[PDB]
């Protein structure tokens, strides 16, 4: 999730550890080498200490995604992946490809940041108003003349999203 | 998920009039609007512990509230006027009230004794006949300095 | 327009029953619900520190407060009566037997009540909750589960806590301060106690108010909205209910037992 | 459908709150077996100025039971209490009087009993036939004072 | 931690020391005082103003408590069932107890005499005389009628 | 360590003196700074419905279940004394001069105590006051002065509105319910109150506390961290603190007038 | 908006109606309470109960209240001043002004007894005569060392 | 330096909180409008049962002052009570007595004078010559029972 | 400032026009004109009557740029476009529109480097104290200064270090 969603009545350690130690029985000291290897994988090995208060924003995420990346999951979600940056970002954009060509592991990111997104994505989808606006490879996405996806995938700040707001005649506006 | 939710919301609004109207008939004493219990008069020579909304009794059972008490401007004595159970009517004229103590130390109240037998009231006249109630000071005068 | 005000407060009252009813089974699905993997004894002793041993200071002090209070006061009006041993008795009585689960209650919705529904709403805002389901143990049984426990076995043991530092501050007022005789503070107080009317009664009346106290302050936190503005309704929802549930139910809890 | 199910909770919880723990009403204190089981019996006395109601009537101090009612009848003036004896109790002889004696010195005004010397012992529901009254500080010290000293 | 489990478990035990201190110490309870005691019967002809829990005492000093009252179906007496201390166990049968008023306005405890140097005790067997409570009736009607 | 955990100690002790004197420094600046261009009545009157009014069913529910209790708990000590026509001034001595105003003071430090902090201090998260400082309106006089006189002038009246609810209520109990003497209830209670110690004196007591509950629920909210936890946190530093200035307050205030 | 306005001007005033209930309907100071009074000097020899705020009376219904205790340093005796409602103003300046205790363990109350004369008061002048407040330490040394 | 200028506020609002605690500040039994002018006596008595600390004097039943210790005086086994005067009070001559009375029957035990006759009053600061102890029930009791009925 | 820090009391309305009430006594239908030129600038104009938690998350930001530019401002500084593209979109070109319109300074402070360089014209970095070098867009983009090119472009290792400062990941791991 964006904002790490860390336990904080936990440390970083016992944090990356409690995937581990609920599905898992396995020997605390085995458990250590699992949640140690984890965390440098993103960086976060030094403050296997700190608790998530203690943690900079943009390093609360890093230690969210070793937690999420213990157990090994085959599949794994980012939510708001890259919101708040730019090297902080450039970290985590590498990270969600690395963990998905090394480890064959389904990446979904989910971002409204649409820049880095097609950056990583493969097959991006957009959704809008309950239905599912159309999908495909990021360059057949950004020309597909569908005008909201088009109004999406660019900036075009009027389009079928509306840039003003449903009132009346500004000409009688304020002149009545 | 309309027509029953302005249901509930008149149900509510009934709910807290009833409470309000169910709590403001404390005051106004909730007997209706008015009793149904007759007055009597009694003339003592001292009501030092008579003070108002006592209770008046005979033999022991309370028979009604003292409502006020008076200095009557020309007699310089006390003049207590006392409502009565409408149930009790059949005191004769001639008993006597005279101020007792609630067992030994409680608040003085006035308890009636039926003395003798005639016409028995007209519940709103005047009692003739009392012992007025004692103070500690004559008490002891009249024990120490008189008698001992 | 009034047929909207009159929709709107319909609606509120219809809302207001609902979620009585949806706390009702979350506290369900929380105490009675399964046997989640990351459960253990640990959680309850995490949540007993900083739901009860947290809650210490606060609630000690103030029962020392508001005993040099009682003791304080009704000395000055048993004066005037005549009655001076019985302050003791008087000041005890009215701690142990009402007053003291009473402000305890109000202390624990307070400290205890607002710094749950807090903690456990910002647990639902920054998705710390969610991302438990996802894990796959059950938030009501991992979160829920120890914070309900922690407040059913902490309150009543902080009432009785109040209780006695109310009454010994209550000497210390009494016999240091006021200069009552020392002895009969204690012994006009145990003659007339009746144990199963003061003690198991405050303290059943105390175990009643945490039940509802524990409750109202895990659930509002649970159901917030998550945003740092719904975690702070949330926590003063919390705070005028569970005040309202300590209030209202002493009423309820001494018509029963006067 | 959830929030009809919540809603229903809501009312079921609501509903069962109010009749378990409200409404301050009727005694149910093991109406299963033998009630606590007391039955009535009267007292005519001349004055009962402190055995108000939700006192105690008693024998050689134990409780026996508690005062009921009050009452002036309308043709002799006098008080009759109406009280409860404990069903164990059930040996009370008829002569045996009642008379209203105080707790101590301050205590509540209770009626205690005395044994009398009958055989035949009692209804639970018929009244007593005779009695010492309740005394009154004024009635006592002009017995005191104003007879026997002077 | 474990730091925390000892702060957990340090003021869990301050509680419940707590519930401990106002049942035993506040009020008074059995515990304590329950110990080893031995029970004793006793026959009265009035037991006014003693009540449960109500003290039993020896020259002034307490031995135990009264455990229980009974009106007896056959003599129509009070049987007062009350606990004494282990220690004290040297109390004679013919020993006297009577019912004795705290202070002035205290509640009535009992109070036992020295009974010779008869066989002492069974520590759960009955005493045999006694001295009634008092009742003010009955003492003013002896003073005020009768002697005065 | 040691000596890290006593270091940590008493930076803790020196910064709570830094905290209550910029606290102070606070309450100067905004009671009587300046008069910026923003000001007016109309925020206090917004800011007296918002603090007072909003808080009126909670406090006037409160009074009426406490009266309710203190009657129905003290006739059944009466009853033992046959002081029984003596309720009547028993529920307006323990709810007029000491239980009235600190329990108000315990249900405005929560209401609106903590819906104060966590309003004044999720306007400094979202940077609501950062932004009136470069629109040029002083915060401190715009946002925190208003609230400082709608506290001020708000909870002395809800304790009168507590103390008369909660003296009603105990005589529909008192009357109503427990069947004691309806003209006794009002005459023993009117002869016995003496003004001037009774209340004058809660009033006096209700004003000094209820000031004290509106200045450090205001600072702390001024004075937390602009993050969702950090007002959840000062939301209960506020509720704790103004029980406790509201307790010991009034055992100082009650020490000079007993 | 004026929704508020009317709101928070409602509870404003119901707040200050609310503190106009505790000072009048709950202490009962001036709203058809105790009012033109006029103030009487007496001499009395002990005034040991007699507090500020008591009650003088006459028959045993309340005149009105004592308003100051003072100790005259010519004579060391107790002047107290004390206020008369204005409806009684018939007490003959002979009439006796004694300290009774109400009841048997109340406040010394002053009580005036009717002497009988023509002329009355100036309300605002002295009383004459009088008999001191009783205290227990002299009247058993009268009763036992003295008497018997 | 700005924390140092709010510590020292805080400290200034500290010291006004200690003074605010107000624990038996002034020493008196009234209003400061008397004032504490007011100058000591003692009195030697048998028996102070009753007059703790803190109790009153009076002359006639209004109140001249309150009672500011009691002593033991080791040499002849007596009780020496301490009290204050309130200064518009300076009169009371040197004959004049003291005695331990009691407000009404179970009220607590304060000492009345009773007012002789002699020309010099006082010295405020000098000792009384002779009394009237205080009884105690036992005594009384004992006097009354066995000794005259 | 991000996220509105919009005044929760007031309506939009009022929200819009308390920096007019503030500084200017103008009449109440002058005022109104103002704001509603100034909402309908921002495209927010028919929402001159919620509350501002009755506005979604990008458009309560579109209606406190009507706010600040109330007054008419000749400097305007929007700390944090970021967590929101079609949104994000109206906000760069209404920071960029009113540039150009108005003639007015503009100090766009967000992390988010793409679309700040889109817009700006001179931009700056700031780092643990100091101001690390600034200048057009491009003449930052490829300035040689190892922090300053970490920062300009992704590289998740450089001056600022990627990993925390551990210990050993031979002896940690066995140790
Ligand atoms: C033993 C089982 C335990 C279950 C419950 C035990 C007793 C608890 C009693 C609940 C007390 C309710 C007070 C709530 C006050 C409140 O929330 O008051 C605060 C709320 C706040 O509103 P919001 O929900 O918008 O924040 O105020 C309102 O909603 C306005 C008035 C609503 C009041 C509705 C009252 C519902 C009571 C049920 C009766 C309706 C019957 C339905 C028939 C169709
Ligand atoms: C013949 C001798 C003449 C003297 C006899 C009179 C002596 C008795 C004095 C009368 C005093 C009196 O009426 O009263 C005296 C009584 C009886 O003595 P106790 O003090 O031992 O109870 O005292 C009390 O009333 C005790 C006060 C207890 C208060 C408890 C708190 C109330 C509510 C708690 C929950 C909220
Ligand atoms: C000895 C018997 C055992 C006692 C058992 C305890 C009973 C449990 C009662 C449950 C209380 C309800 C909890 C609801 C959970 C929750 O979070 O409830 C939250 C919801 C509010 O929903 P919102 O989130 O929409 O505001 O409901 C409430 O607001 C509950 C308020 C509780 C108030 C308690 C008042 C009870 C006193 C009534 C006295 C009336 C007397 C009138 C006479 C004149
Ligand atoms: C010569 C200078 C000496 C310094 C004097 C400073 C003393 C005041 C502060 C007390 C110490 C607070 C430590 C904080 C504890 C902690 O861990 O810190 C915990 C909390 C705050 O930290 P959290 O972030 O953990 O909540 O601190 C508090 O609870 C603050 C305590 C407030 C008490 C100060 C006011 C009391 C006034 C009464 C004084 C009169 C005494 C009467 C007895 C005779
Ligand atoms: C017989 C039923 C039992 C009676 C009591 C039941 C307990 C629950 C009801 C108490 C009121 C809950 C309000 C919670 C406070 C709150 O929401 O907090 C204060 C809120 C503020 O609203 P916000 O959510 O906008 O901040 O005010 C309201 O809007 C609440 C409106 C409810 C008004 C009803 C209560 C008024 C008087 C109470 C009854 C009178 C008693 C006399 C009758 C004999
Ligand atoms: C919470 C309860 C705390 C105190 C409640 C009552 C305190 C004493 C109880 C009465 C004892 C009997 C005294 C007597 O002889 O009787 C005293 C009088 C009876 O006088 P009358 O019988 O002459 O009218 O009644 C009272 O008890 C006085 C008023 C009681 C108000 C309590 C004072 C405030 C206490 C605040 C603490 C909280
Ligand atoms: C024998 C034992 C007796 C001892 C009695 C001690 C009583 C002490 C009084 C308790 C007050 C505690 C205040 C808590 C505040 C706190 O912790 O203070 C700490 C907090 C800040 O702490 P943080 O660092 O945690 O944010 O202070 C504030 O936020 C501001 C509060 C300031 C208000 C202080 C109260 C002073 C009242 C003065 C007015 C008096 C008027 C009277 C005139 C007649």
């Amino acid at each position: 999730f964006q904002s790490g969603a860390l336990f904080t009545d936990l440390d970083v350690f016992e944090n990356v550890a409690f995937p581990l130690r609920v599905h898992t029985q396995l020997p605390e000291e085995m458990i250590r080498d699992i949640v140690l290897m984890k965390l440098q994988a993103v960086g976060l090995r030094g403050a296997v200490e700190l608790m998530p208060d203690e943690l900079s924003g943009g390093m609360k995420r890093r230690v969210a995604l070793a937690r999420a990346i213990a157990l090994d999951p085959q599949i794994l979600l980012y939510d708001e992946p890259f919101v708040g940056q730019p090297i902080a970002m450039g970290v985590l954009v590498r990270l969600i490809r690395l963990l998905n060509d090394a480890l064959g592991i389904t990446s979904i990111v989910v971002s409204h940041d649409l820049a880095e997104t097609a950056s990583i994505a493969d097959y991006i989808y957009i959704v809008g108003d309950g239905r599912v606006l159309g999908h495909g490879t990021p360059d057949v996405l950004k020309e597909t003349d569908d005008p909201r996806i088009r109004q999406f995938v660019k900036g075009i700040p009027d389009g079928p999203v509306p840039f003003h707001y449903p009132a009346r005649d500004y000409r009688a506006d304020l002149l009545g | 998920t309309r027509t029953l939710e302005i249901g509930v919301g008149l149900f509510l609004l009934a709910g807290l009039l009833a409470l309000l109207l169910l709590a403001l008939r404390v005051s106004g004493l909730s007997v209706g609007n008015a009793g149904d219990t007759y007055k009597v008069y009694a003339y003592f020579d001292n009501i030092a512990g008579v003070t108002v909304r006592g209770k008046v009794t005979l033999a022991g059972v309370t028979i009604g509230k003292v409502t006020a008490v008076d200095l009557d401007r020309d007699s310089y004595t006390g003049r207590v006027t006392m409502e009565i159970n409408q149930n009790v009517n059949n005191l004769p004229v001639d008993s006597t009230a005279s101020i007792l103590t609630a067992g030994l130390l409680g608040e003085k109240y006035i308890g009636i004794s039926v003395g003798g037998d005639e016409d028995v009231l007209k519940d709103g006249s005047t009692i003739h006949d009392t012992q007025s109630a004692l103070v500690l000071e004559d008490l002891i005068g009249k024990f120490l300095l008189n008698s001992v | 327009s009034p047929l909207e005000r009159i929709r709107l407060f319909g609606r509120a009252g219809l809302d207001v029953v609902a979620a009585l009813g949806r706390s009702t089974l979350f506290l369900g699905h929380a105490l009675l619900g399964r046997r989640t993997p990351g459960t253990g004894l640990h959680l309850l002793v995490k949540q007993l520190y900083s739901v009860g041993v947290l809650s210490l200071a606060i609630i000690v002090v103030s029962g020392l407060f508001i005993g040099m209070v009682l003791a304080l006061q009704g000395y000055n009006i048993l004066i005037s009566y005549g009655s001076e041993q019985a302050v003791g008795q008087m000041v005890a009585l009215t701690l142990l037997r009402e007053l003291g689960p009473v402000v305890t209650g109000l202390l624990f919705a307070g400290r205890a009540g607002s710094a749950l529904t807090a903690e456990i709403g910002n647990m639902k805002a920054t998705e710390q909750l969610s991302s438990l389901e996802m894990i796959g143990v059950d938030p009501l049984k991992y979160i829920v589960a120890p914070r309900l426990w922690a407040g059913f076995i902490s309150m009543p043991l902080l009432a009785a806590i109040f209780s006695v530092v109310g009454i010994w501050g209550g000497a210390m007022v009494a016999v240091d301060w006021l200069g009552v005789y020392e002895g009969s503070f204690w012994a006009n107080m145990q003659n007339s106690v009746q144990f199963t009317e003061d003690v198991l009664n405050g303290v059943i009346k105390s175990i009643v108010f945490a039940f509802v106290v524990t409750w109202i302050a895990v659930y509002q936190g649970y159901d917030c909205e998550p945003t740092s503005e719904g975690i702070s309704r949330a926590t003063t929802r919390t705070v005028v209910y569970a005040s309202l549930a300590v209030l209202g139910l002493d009423f309820i809890l001494t018509a029963l037992m006067f």
